[PDB]
Formats: structure tokens, C-alpha cells, sequence
């Protein structure tokens, strides 16, 4: 649900980003990255794991009522903007929602 | 050992000498009435527990909680007439029983007051103190589960037995994480194999190939079983038990099912248990490729009693897996809902 | 896998608008599809999912009477009409293709919606 | 299953439900009422058996001697009816139950002559022939070990435990070494467990690690006890079990005991064993260094009568090992006279 | 027990010596090197083993009534008196019997 | 371990005689001792064994009577006693540690014994 509005890092750095929430302990959460110009990309799903064709230098944790993505190595190729899913239980709504952002 | 016996598929009776196994799981009650070591000795390690850091006490399974339970009042009159200002107080078991680091000790010498003999007619109750040594209840804030003995009683040497009323304890000088083998049965006759214990009752058969066949636990220990009291330990891999070996599961080919992983991520929070080999009511399992990957178990009906109908799973064998706690049916780690959406549903939030 | 969505499209206020995502490559009744908003310079939103097959649809409480969402399994494809578009409704569109896990696969290329006068 | 165990200095019985392992070796030559799958399939299949080559059978066990025994004289009457030449002739067993390296076939028609229902009332004897199939027996001459059929049969439901019980056999498809699974029974429950079968009874306790007991065997096998019906059986060397894994010896950590070997070179050739740990009757046995090494198992006494009274081992425990049988106490291999010499006492013949 | 009197054979081949007795199912057999002018040595016992200190050309074996002695390749220093021993049992006598001997020559 | 023999003698015959196999280097009352006789150019033949300790005496039928054997625990040493020497009786005498198996461990270097007039 929230985020910080913007981080600021300088190349070769590691930048953290935070997503906060009260139902996450018990929900999945996935983490997208949008390039100007383009759709949304998926980089992190289920708090922790990778899909094949991200590089090395992606990961995510869960701690309590909070998930972090972590960019260990940052090249130049990071300005995106970074947003987080996750869900609420329902049962005639949608149950996503999307975070509100950050303008790495 | 002696005996009469009757089938009632195969109509037939007999009689003779031989081993037999008992099934004291189901119907469980005060069949056994525990004691400790000697009033004076238990009161004694406990004092030297307590000056030697140790908060309290993780039970095993739920025979030690219940031996705790009736030994509390008459330890506390103890430890009063030799003024230590110490408490025993006993709660209740929440599974899964965890482990604890700690061991209490052997007293060298017993507390020099008291009586013998456990169960005196009439005792003064004690008052209450300042100093608690809890026994496993609802106190992880006071202290934690890194300051709790775990597993320092032995059964003794002929502590039990079938005409046994009263079962007789010990606390052990080694470090072990073993189960106690002094109440473990296990057998095998014919196509029926059976490991079993004062809380498990694990059965197998031998369709093409020897599988489980249906549980009936009735707490969570994280003991170990020992390998002396299993069948077929030999070419086992840990990951193809259904029953997680960190959860008393015997390590053996009688705890496997063809296309199923061990559960470690399955409903181990539920006061008891049924392992079961059908669907649950209402609802249908399908195999498809489309499906989803493994993860937490899910609950049948949603928060607020609606039926999901409709399943899937990618590699899994009929029937399926399902776990019958009292809130419900819950289905195996690797079958998922076909249409309703994962967020919906009920999962398991505990790990082996 | 693949999703293939319509023109951009330059409207005036109060008429009707249908615009649509084809997808192939995939069992196309056999998955939800999720509609996405992104205003111009803002974030994500989520309009809501349909199942097609059955068509059944989960709106979001914000979105529900003011569009509807439609799907057509013969031909594979998912539909988004409205009936009198305002000045608030200038965004891109994005259809995509969810999962029962809940994540979001695929991302059609988009369609670019302007309302003007 | 319910069964119910008694407790005569007690006046008190315990029971419920659960497994029971009987003892069937102490007490057994009931009368049951055998079923080779048919007369006329069974009359088939011996009859394809004697045009592929095989020349007779070499019994499995005591029970399937006893069961060749019953069908014979009706096997030849269903014979001398299509028109066969051909005979069986039973004889006895002698130990041990060599293997050998052919199996019965399936046959394919099922003779069209002949009566169904093993049993019928009055046939007629038939008259002997030039041909004969021959069953185990002393007949090493009239066709060799090489020609004769082993392990063709499996149990597929029976009876046992009570006299007039038909258990039903049946000619299996391939082609195997185990022992026969369906009359296996298999238990521990504290510190005491059995191995056992219809011709073995195997026992262990635990001391301060698991040992043999005693083990009580009306027979020698050959085949392979399986794994599935033995506890404990990885980490395992064999060479160190007492019963030889060629006698069908479980392999297992239940069939050991320390400072022994095993016993390839015991007293097989006997009708009737028991296993002891226990000095002989008249005899010492002490831990030297300057006793000899292993060899064939001895006689306690000499072919005169004459007890050999002083004996010694190396490297054993104390009780010693000890066979008894008809003839009288052998020692166990590790066991050596300690003045007498080795050529004036009796030693045993056969090894596994 | 019976022996060959004597076995000729030149260097590099083999040499093969028989001792024939009716009791040798039952019993051990025990082999044993004598050279001109010392005493006898063991060199094969229990009728298949060989004693530490013994060149690995000594070898021997058994079938049914009749044992045997084998050396692999004949060396010049492999010529002497061999002696098969076994024996019978008894209560009262000494139960060992010696065989006759074996002259072996290395021509 | 070793057993050491007593030196060669000549008698005449009609007189008595007695030699000695001390053993040394191991316990002399564990094991049996036997004693070969190997006439000048001919085979070996046993002449019984003795065990000392317990001092039974095993003879071969072709000597009982004719010598006699006889043992001493204390000082480890064996012997062999004639009574009346005959012309016959010249050979060679080697005393042999036997194991209770039957084999033939160690042997001492041996003793004439040369008879003439």
C-alpha cells in the first residue's frame, strides 16, 4: 500500500526499496518495473524468487508487515520506476492493489 | 505374552502366543497415571534449573504436559518447606510442540525435606511467589523458547507395559533428541504395516508398491524416530516423506505416497488430525498442465463457508491428498484452486 | 503467449468506446484477464478481472457501472466499453493476463485513450 | 482387528484393536486343505515344465513340500486322463533348501480334461509310468540341481493360525529371490522385538545396544527375507550377521551381536535349531590370546560320548554361542577347544 | 596318505604334488619344505593358506579325497622333500600322519 | 620363540638315555609338544605328543612301551627317555610346538643319536 515517493542512489551502489503493508504476512507480493515508454515488467514474485531473464543482481525479502527489493549492483540501466502487488480477500471485488511507487 | 484374536473380513478366530500392537490413539484418555523420579528429587533439579538460567519447561507431547499438570500442586507444597520462593506454573500445549536448547539437570543431592513416595493424602496448598518456572503454556514474552528444557525425562526400565496403571519417570543424564523409545510400537503382517505411539498411528499397505495408506495424529512432536523401531530405513530420501521427518515422521518407505513431496508447509497448527487419501466434500481434482505450483495448503471452504469446487494439480496421482482437522478439509501442497483465486482461500501459516 | 490490443483512439465526450485484447498462443479460457489504468504521469490501478469461459468479472469498487468488461471465447477475445466518456477518462489501457497465484504474466502493448474537445 | 490379551497371575484383561504377530514355529502341522491355483491348470503347467527341460522341483520350504505331498496322488489321476505320461514322486526335504535356477511356467489352455475343485472324494489310482516328475527329494542322480524349478509359488490368501483353513496358492509370472511376503510378521514394542515367518523366529533386546536374543528356526531357507518386513536396515555390514543373509537371515541390526561374525559354517545341516547364548552343559569357555582362529563349528562332545570340557576365544563376549539340536551342543565358530585336538572332535560339513 | 616318490621338472613351468587319503574330507592338510641338512618348514597349512615369510609361487588346493601342491614357477632353490600331513581321529593315540615324501629335482 | 635340543650322542647299545627340549619365548604350558623321528635318509613318522601342565602323553602304537616321555612345567623343558638303546635306534629327533589345530609351528634344530659298538 505505501512506498516511498523516491530514492536516490549514485552507480555501483546497493538501493533499498520499501513496501508496507497489514495483510502482508499472510499474502504473496510481487514487485514490477516500468521503463518510460514501456509495460510494466516483472522482476520479483512471492517475496523472494526471480524469473528467468532478470539479472543476478535482483532479490527481495520479507520481514513481518514489510518487503524490501534490494538493487545490489546499480548500472545505469536501473531509472525506472518500481511498484509493488499484493492482495486482500474479498469476494465479489478484485483483490490486487498496487503500490503507489518510486522513481528510482 | 498371551492372546485371542478375531478377524472380521476373513471370518475367523484364534488364539496363541506372539507380539501384539495396540491402537491407543483413538479413544485416548487417562489410561496411564505418570509420575516423576521422587517428589524431593524433582523439586531439587528444578531449584538448579532455576540458578542455573533455565526459565522453564517445552513439553514433548501431551503425556508430559498432563504428567506436569498432576505433579504441579504437591512440587509446590515442596519447595516451600525448604523456602525457596519458586513456582510451577502449568498451561496448556499449542502444536506444533517446538524444541528447546536447554536440558534440566540431575540434582547431586536430594532437597534435604519432604516426604517420599508421590500422591500424599493431604498437603497445606502452597502461596503463590514472585519466581514463575512456567511449563509450556502462553508465555513467550516472560521467557523465551531459547531459555526452555526440552526432553529430560526417560520412561524407565519397567516403567511400562500393557497391565501397567502407573508409568514411572526419570530425568536423563545424556542429550538426546530422539523419541522415547519406551512406548513405540511398530509392525507389519502381511500386505499391513502399522509405526505407532502414544499420539501417531501411521498405517501403510502394499498396492504395487508399499504407500501410506492414512494417519491419525493427535499432536505434533519434533522429536526424531529412532531407527531401531522403523521398517525399510535404507535408500530414503527426505524429501519424498509425506510426514516431515522434523515432525516425528519415520524415516522409512511405508511415509510415501507416488507424486507427492513432503508437506512441509501443511496444516500443523490444528489440534488434531486425519490424513486422508479422497476428496473432500463437494468438491473434484483434475490433472492438467495449466496448473499451479506448489505452496501452502489451502482450506476447502473460504473465511466465510463458501465451497471452491473445482481443483487442478500437474504430476499428483488419485486421489488426492487432504488433511481433516475440526475447521475442515484441507488439501495437499500441490493441489491447487482451478478457477477461484489463491487470495481468497484459507492457507497454512506454519512451516516444518 | 502473446496479447494484441486496438488503436489509439481520439474521442469527444458522451459516445461509446470498445476497445479490445486478443490473445493466442495459450489456453485462452483456461486464465483471468486483468484490465490496468495508468493515468498520464501517475501510477497503477487495477480495473478489475475477467474470466472468460464463464464470464465472470470482479470489479474494483471505484470502477464498477462506469465500464464494463466482456469477453468473447469464440474468437479470444476480452472487451472494455464504455457509454459516455468524460474528460477523466484519458489514460493507457493495459490488458494482461493473470495467474490463480496472482501474478501478472504477460502485458498487452497497450491502448491510448484521449478524450479531448 | 480385536483381540484380547490375558494375564493369568493376574486375574486381569487388557485389550482393543491394533496388530498381532503370533508365534506359528513352536506348534505347527495343522491340517490345511491346499490350492494350487487348479487341478487342471497345475496339471498344465507341470506337464509344459517336463517338455522345456525341467526335470523336477526343489522345495521352497516345509509347507510347500507338505502341499506337494497332498496334490500328489490327485495330480496324477487328472493326468492319466488326457492322456499324459507322467508321474510325480514326492520325497523328503533335507537341510539346507538349496536353490535352484528355473521357475514353473504360466501355462496357456489348461488341460481340456479333468474336474475342477481341488479335493474330489474317490478317483482312481494311477498307474505309474517311465516318466517321473520328482519333487525334493534324495534324487540327485535322476536330474541334477540345475534342472529343477525354485520359489514358483505365492500365497494369495490363507488361513493360518487355525486347522482346517484353505489357503490358496497360485504359479507366479516372474521370476524372483525373496521369501514369499504374505506370512511375514514383524514387531517391536519397548525393548524387544521378532522377526519371523512360518519356519523362523528371530528375537532381540536391547542391552545397551540391540542384540540377538534367540532364534528358533524348523527349517533353512535360501530365498531373501525383504525389506519391507525388516527394521533398521541401513548402515549395515554383512558380515556381521549372525544368521547368514544366504540362509535368509534379515539384514538387519536386530540380527547381531558383538565380538561375532558370521556364521557361514554353523550346523545347517540339522532338522531343527536353536540359537543360545550360553555355555554348554559340563563346559567353560575363557578369553584368551593364545586360542586359534575361526573354522567349521565343533561338537561338544565327541563321536564316543565324551565331553571336551575346557574351551576358549579370542575376542568374544561372554555368555558364548551356542546351537542345539538333536545330537547336542555345537559352539559357535570363534569358539576353539583350548587342549583337545580339532581332529579328535566332530565338526560340521556344510557352509552357506 | 600316498605320494608320488618323485616329480622332475625344469625351471619355469609348474610342479604338481598329490597326497591321497580317505579322511581328508573331514580333515586339514598340512604342507611342509624340508632341505638337505635342516629342519622342516611350513609352507602351506590348512591346505589352502600360506604362512607370512612364504613366496607367493606356493599355492595349494583340494577336491573331494585328494589334495595337492602347486608351485607356480620352479626356481633352482625350489627342490627339497615336501610332506603332506593330515589326520585320524582317536581318544587315546596320537591323531597326525605323515605322508611319505616327494623328491623334486630342478633340472 | 624357540626350542633349544640337547647335543648329538653315541652310545652302545643296552644303555639309557635322555633328551632335553627346552622351550622358551611363550608360555610352555599353552601348547602341545611333539616329537618326529626321520631316520637317515628315509621319511618322518610322529612319535606322540605331550602337553604339559596336565602331562597327558598321546603315544604312536609303533613306540608306546619303547620310550618315554616325560615333561618338567617349571623349567619349561621336555624330554625323552630310552632304557635300553638298540642298534635301530639311530636317526634323528626334532621336538615341535603343536597348535591345537594341528599345525606345526616351530621346530628345534634336532638331535643324533648315533648307536654302534
Amino acid at each position: 500500500l505505501t512506498q516511498p515517493p523516491s530514492v536516490s542512489v549514485s552507480p555501483g551502489q546497493t538501493a533499498r526499496i520499501t513496501c508496507s503493508g497489514d495483510a502482508l504476512p499472510k499474502q504473496y507480493a510481487f514487485w514490477y518495473q516500468q521503463k518510460p515508454g514501456q509495460a510494466p515488467v516483472l522482476v520479483i514474485y512471492k517475496d523472494s524468487e526471480r524469473p528467468s531473464g532478470i539479472p543476478e543482481r535482483f532479490s527481495g525479502s520479507s520481514s513481518g508487515t514489510t518487503v524490501t527489493l534490494t538493487i545490489s549492483g546499480v548500472q545505469a540501466e536501473d531509472e525506472a520506476d518500481y511498484y509493488c502487488q499484493s492482495a486482500d480477500s474479498s469476494d465479489t471485488y478484485v483483490p490486487y492493489v498496487f503500490g503507489t511507487g518510486t522513481k528510482v | 505374552h498371551h492372546g485371542c484374536s478375531v478377524d472380521f473380513s476373513k471370518k475367523e478366530t484364534r488364539c496363541g502366543t506372539g507380539v501384539f500392537v495396540y491402537n491407543d490413539v483413538e479413544a485416548w484418555r487417562d489410561r496411564y497415571k505418570y509420575h516423576p523420579d521422587s517428589p524431593r528429587r524433582l523439586a531439587a533439579a528444578v531449584k538448579q534449573a532455576w540458578e542455573d538460567g533455565i526459565c522453564g519447561i517445552s513439553s514433548v507431547s501431551r503425556m508430559e504436559n498432563i504428567m506436569w499438570r498432576s505433579v504441579e500442586g504437591e512440587l509446590n507444597a515442596i519447595l516451600e518447606e525448604n523456602g525457596v520462593q519458586l513456582t510451577v506454573v502449568v498451561g496448556s500445549v499449542k502444536n506444533p510442540m517446538w524444541r528447546g536448547p536447554q536440558r534440566l539437570p540431575v540434582p547431586v543431592n536430594e532437597l534435604p525435606h519432604g516426604w517420599k513416595a508421590w500422591g500424599k493424602s493431604y498437603f497445606v496448598r502452597a502461596a503463590k511467589t514472585n519466581n514463575s518456572f512456567v511449563v509450556d503454556g502462553d508465555t513467550l514474552k516472560e521467557c523465551p523458547l531459547k531459555h526452555r528444557a526440552w526432553n529430560s525425562f526417560l520412561v524407565e526400565d519397567h516403567g511400562f507395559g500393557v497391565f501397567h496403571t502407573s508409568v514411572w519417570l526419570k530425568v536423563r543424564e545424556d542429550y538426546s533428541l530422539e523419541c522415547d523409545p519406551a512406548v513405540i510400537g511398530t509392525a507389519v503382517k502381511g500386505k499391513e504395516a502399522v509405526h505407532s505411539d502414544l499420539g501417531y498411528w501411521i498405517e501403510s499397505e502394499k498396492n504395487d508398491t508399499w504407500r501410506l495408506k492414512r494417519a491419525h495424529l493427535i499432536e505434533m512432536k519434533t522429536c526424531e524416530w529412532p531407527k531401531s523401531h522403523t521398517l525399510w530405513t535404507d535408500g530414503i530420501e527426505e524429501s519424498d516423506l509425506i510426514i516431515p521427518k522434523s515432525l516425528a515422521g519415520p524415516l522409512s518407505h511405508h511415509n510415501t505416497r507416488e507424486g507427492y513431496r513432503t508437506q512441509m508447509k501443511g496444516p500443523w497448527h490444528s489440534e488434531e488430525l486425519e490424513i486422508r487419501f479422497e476428496e473432500c466434500p463437494g468438491t473434484k481434482v483434475h490433472v492438467e498442465e495449466t496448473c499451479g505450483t506448489r505452496g501452502p495448503s489451502l482450506r476447502s471452504t473460504t473465511a466465510s463457508g463458501r465451497v471452491i469446487e473445482e481443483w487442478c494439480c500437474r504430476e499428483c496421482t488419485m486421489p488426492p491428498l487432504s488433511f481433516r482437522a475440526k475447521d475442515g478439509c484441507w488439501y495437499g501442497m500441490e493441489i491447487r484452486p482451478r478457477k477461484e483465486p489463491e487470495s481468497n482461500l484459507v492457507r497454512s501459516m506454519v512451516t516444518a | 503467449v502473446q496479447l494484441v490490443q486496438s488503436g489509439a483512439e481520439v474521442k469527444k465526450p458522451g459516445e461509446s468506446l470498445k476497445i479490445s485484447c486478443k490473445g493466442s498462443g495459450y489456453s485462452f479460457t483456461s486464465y483471468w484477464i486483468g484490465w490496468v489504468r495508468q493515468m498520464p504521469g501517475k501510477g497503477l490501478e487495477w480495473m478489475g478481472i475477467i474470466y472468460p469461459g464463464d464470464s465472470d468479472t470482479r470489479y474494483s469498487p471505484s470502477f464498477q457501472g462506469q465500464v464494463t468488461m466482456s469477453a468473447d471465447r469464440s474468437i479470444s477475445t476480452a472487451y472494455l466499453q464504455w457509454s459516455s466518456l468524460k474528460a477523466s477518462d484519458t489514460a493507457m489501457y493495459y490488458c494482461a493476463r493473470s495467474n490463480v497465484d496472482g501474478s501478472t504474466d504477460y502485458w498487452g502493448q497497450g491502448t491510448l485513450v484521449t478524450v479531448s474537445s
